[PDB]
RNA sequence: UAAUAAUGGUAUGUACUAUGAGUAUGUAUGUAGGUUGAAAACCCUACCCGCUUAGGAUUGCUUAGCAGUCCUUCCCGGCA
């Protein structure tokens, strides 16, 4: 398990959690509901905004440990935005699951985090045969 | 001007807060009572002699 | 057997309900209370304004409930505003079903929905003989 | 039996009823018809307004003033407007009682009358499983 | 007694809008006076009503349990 957070700023379209032990870490969720019109069909769209932040002092120089190394604290933010029609949520999920695996094979297992891009990386679409 | 702007920004919360919460507190407690009576008998014995 | 809905926007004044199955229909309730002295005596006036809207596309040409023939949607909005003294709420409630039947007689059972009007329709008041 | 209410002002748009015994109470039902074209087919739109106003004097403070004097009368008003097309009154009738049943839980049964909401309410839509 | 005004307010109706009570507007600013002007009468007087200040009421009486008040002062509010 891990440390759960409690919401500290709740709103109809704004909920923010933060760790009581480390208040720097946050997770924010914003939903924007809007009605969009397409051909002979009124559509109810929602945009899911998700921001995860972890404040962290990154590298320990080589391999020592000591008091007088309190290096600057930097930030690690991962923002995810999801948009789509409300009733297509059933298929909206699956491609989100596809989006998971799709970036997994590129960043989690690949070196995309370093800065490198792999043209021959295996990429798949939501639909299946 | 900035002080007055801050004034105009905050008193919306002042109205949302003070009178309403004070009257909510006030709308509590009142006097009432209940009572009943009986003609209950208390007996003390006396010897026949 | 009636499908319920659940809140969307939560506020100290306004609560927004809406069906997850059909996000078009919604019911919201906002109310404002005012601190008033009408006859130099204090009064507890609460104004509960209620809206219920349903987007139901139902032109449905004659005998054409047949196939994939979609119709554009049309609005059906119902606005109710109840304002009165909270101290007299009990009798204010009693007046309320009188409003129900009065509307029901002339409109629900009557024929005011088509836009017609019957001055001779039975209209009754709250108090009794 | 509840005392019948008789009209005072009749018109092709507005009919105003009042009780002969006390004409202060009123029930004015106004109509407002317009032409609305949406689905390449004109539809009959009716905006049926209903205003029920009752007047009940004071909250009647105890003692002191209970000899021959009454604190000025207050106003109790319930306003209802019904919109939508006239080609589908059948569903308008169905939702109206649903709106009636919806408002009752908040007002007739719940404490919305005194001014306090209930996010845990149980309301349902007009449609049925 | 009082004028310049900033007269950003409130309540009640009007037309539009409204999956909104939002927009604009008329009216009035507890009760009557003085007053130009910005007549939505700014302000002072007087009378009512509701706050606040800290003092009191026979504080005891009662073969019953009273009583949920009263008066003054500070006192700010019921158009700016």
């Amino acid at each position: 398990a891990n440390k759960p957070m409690q919401p500290i700023t709740s709103t109809a379209n704004k909920i923010v959690w933060s760790d009581p032990t480390r208040l720097s870490t946050t997770f924010s969720a914003s939903l924007l509901r809007q009605r969009v019109k397409v051909g002979i069909a009124e559509l109810n769209n929602v945009s899911g905004q998700y921001v995860s932040v972890y404040k962290r002092p990154a590298p320990k120089p080589e391999g020592c440990a000591d008091a007088c190394v309190i290096m600057p604290n930097e930030n690690q933010s991962i923002r995810t935005v999801i948009s789509g029609s409300a009733e297509n949520l059933a298929t909206l999920k699956a491609e989100w699951e596809t989006h998971k695996r799709n970036v997994d094979t590129l960043f989690a297992s690949g070196n995309a985090g370093l800065g490198f891009l792999d043209p021959t990386a295996a990429i798949v679409s939501s639909d299946t045969t | 001007s900035l002080w007055l702007s801050f004034r105009y920004e905050i008193m919306p919360l002042y109205y949302q807060s003070q009178d309403v919460l004070d009257v909510i507190a006030n709308s509590t407690s009142e006097f009432m009572t209940s009572r009943d009576f009986v003609a209950k008998a208390i007996n003390i014995g006396i010897p026949l002699e």
